[PDB]
RNA sequence: AAUGCGCAGAUACCGGGAGGAACGCCGAUGGCGAAGGCAGCCACCUGGUCCACCCGUGACGCUGAGGCGCGAAAGCGUGGGGAGCAAACCGGAUUAGAUACCCGGGUAGUCCACGCCCUAAACGAUGCGCGCUAGGUCUCUGGGUCUCCUGGGGGCCGAAGCUAACGCGUUAAGCGCGCCGCCUGGGGAGUACGGCCGCAAGGCUGAAACUCAAAGGAAUUGACGGGGGCCCGCACAAGCGGUGGAGCAUGU
């Protein structure tokens, strides 16, 4: 990017919940261009997200991801000495993008036999803002600022 | 073009070597107590040399002020 | 305890630290502050963030005694001057005032070489 | 970062005191001086200078080997002084080492008086005097009929002209005359010797053997810079998947 600033390419919206931030979600979980892997896993985690709550998943989804994503993160950065982590804001698309990719990574972690399943209770347990991924958003955020000294980077 | 307030314009008909004047004399030192440029008395290079020697022999007599102190910085 | 109200605060700016007197409106301290006092070690301490703390800690042990106000007097340079006084604005303490009134001689002493450039 | 200072209470803050040194702003595009150099304020003592009047003397002028005086800093002698700063030195760092740059200390010294020393990138790297040869513009300081004219001084631009070029160009490096000083390829060498001077440190004068084919000045085109400015590239950053471990294949 020295040339222009690059737009964010608009992705094609849902099949079922015509949401936009869903694909974005459904992308992540995808791997070696297997799309209907990926679907299969999200709407079926959806499935489950109905089971074990009453709520309908879209605002069960939503939930979790506005819940994950940081107000604060650090970024190395030097004039001499050593990378200093300078703590910044987190401008929006990042923030879209950090949180969708923090809930798969997390939802990975789980000792849960299959995905879907795996994907429902990490999906459900950032709602309820407990479960690791908010461990990520938390912990950068509290590892960022905690560098507030050096914070006169502002940019 | 940097052509505010002068000081030159502001008096009259005043004595350049009449160091007991302060009420006068007062008005070509800075905000703190540093003796003002040219640029803003607007005195020709001999007469700014009198005021230097006279506004220098009126802070002797205590009756301007050598320094002072920045106020609301 | 002492019930002063009002006081002044002499903020001292300067490139390695940043401490904040806190004082009865005839000089005699109250309490005071610093970079280090706040607990940051070396180096820090002259941070912007520094005496942003170093002076709100200094307000606040002085709004034990019940101060409601304070002049402000700043002397010194440094970084993080400003943020001193920022942090005293936003203290709740009153701010009636703020001076400059960092010492220069008027050609005194020699400087140590570390200040002396050239001629 | 440490050394260092600090509970024998420091740092910050207020009041009182002692001292040594240097004079902020005004302040430069400034001024003065033969040069070195000269800046708080007052007084005394004292040197140079510029202008107006066109009053006096009547070629009394210029230059100047020797001589004599002056001469930043450092350095020396005898007393005095000693705040800050600081060779040497003592420590902390850094580093491959760090007898340095950075950090904490610190003696001579830096200040005064008197006496020496006499050097320098003591530079405009441009000896002094006089006469001549377009102008423009900025500035310091006189005088006059005061839109301007006329002197002295400091800058910039430029006529002619000069210069190897860069540049200089009424403040010549132009055109000329007078006088002094100095140069004659580089290294050996500002050395040796001799003299003279100095308390010293050293200074002034100043070679040769031997040795080289160069040493130099200005400019040109490049390349380069841990110089600037502008700008690109999956160059980094942001991402997603790898290699580096394993077994095997293939190349070395
Ligand atoms: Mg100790
Ligand atoms: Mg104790
Ligand atoms: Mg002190
Ligand atoms: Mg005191
Ligand atoms: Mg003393
Ligand atoms: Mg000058
Ligand atoms: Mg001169
Ligand atoms: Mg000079
Ligand atoms: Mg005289
Ligand atoms: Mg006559
Ligand atoms: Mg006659
Ligand atoms: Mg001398
Ligand atoms: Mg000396
Ligand atoms: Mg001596
Ligand atoms: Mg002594
Ligand atoms: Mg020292
Ligand atoms: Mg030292
Ligand atoms: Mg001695
Ligand atoms: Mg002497
Ligand atoms: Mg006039
Ligand atoms: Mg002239
Ligand atoms: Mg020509
Ligand atoms: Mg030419
Ligand atoms: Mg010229
Ligand atoms: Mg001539
Ligand atoms: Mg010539
Ligand atoms: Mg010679
Ligand atoms: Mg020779
Ligand atoms: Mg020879
Ligand atoms: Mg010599
Ligand atoms: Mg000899
Ligand atoms: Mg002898
Ligand atoms: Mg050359
Ligand atoms: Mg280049
Ligand atoms: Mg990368
Ligand atoms: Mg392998």
């Amino acid at each position: 990017a020295r040339r222009r600033r690059a737009e964010v390419r608009q992705l094609q919206p849902d099949l079922v919940y015509g949401d936009v931030l869903v694909t974005a979600f459904i992308n992540k979980i995808m791997r070696d261009g297997k799309k209907n892997l990926a679907a299969r896993i999200f709407y079926d985690a959806c499935k489950i997200i109905q089971e074990k709550t009453g709520q309908e998943p879209l605002k069960v989804f939503k939930q979790a991801v506005e819940n994950v994503k940081p107000r604060m993160e650090v970024r190395s950065r030097r004039v001499g000495g050593a990378n200093y982590q300078v703590p910044m804001e987190v401008s929006p698309r990042r923030q879209q993008s950090l949180a969708l990719r923090w809930l798969v990574q997390a939802a990975n972690q789980r000792p849960e036999r299959r995905a879907a399943v795996r994907i429902a209770h990490e999906l459900m347990d950032a709602a309820e803002g407990k479960g690791g991924a908010v461990k990520k958003k938390e912990d950068v955020e509290r590892m960022a600022e905690a560098n507030r000294a050096y914070a006169h980077y502002r940019w | 073009p940097s052509r505010k307030a002068k000081v030159k314009a502001t008096l009259g008909e005043f004595d350049l070597r009449d160091y007991r004047n302060v009420e006068v004399l007062k008005r070509f030192l800075s905000e703190t107590g540093k003796i003002l440029p040219r640029r803003r008395t607007g005195l020709s290079g001999k007469e700014q040399r009198i005021l230097a020697k006279t506004i220098k022999r009126a802070r002797i007599l205590g009756l301007l002020p050598f320094t002072e102190k920045l106020v609301r910085k | 305890k002492r019930q002063v109200a009002s006081g002044r605060a002499y903020i001292h700016a300067s490139y390695n630290n940043t401490i904040v007197t806190i004082t009865d409106p005839d000089g005699n301290p109250i309490t005071w502050s610093s970079g280090g006092v706040i607990g940051y070690k070396g180096s820090r301490k002259g941070t912007p963030y520094a005496a942003q703390l170093a002076a709100l800690d200094a307000a606040k042990k002085a709004m034990a005694y019940g101060m409601q106000s304070v002049d402000v007097i700043v002397r010194g340079t440094g970084a993080g001057r400003e943020q001193a006084i920022r942090a005293l604005q936003a203290s709740g303490l009153q701010v009636k005032s703020i001076v400059d009134d960092t010492p220069v001689p008027h050609n005194g002493c020699r400087p140590k070489k570390k200040f002396r450039k050239a001629s």
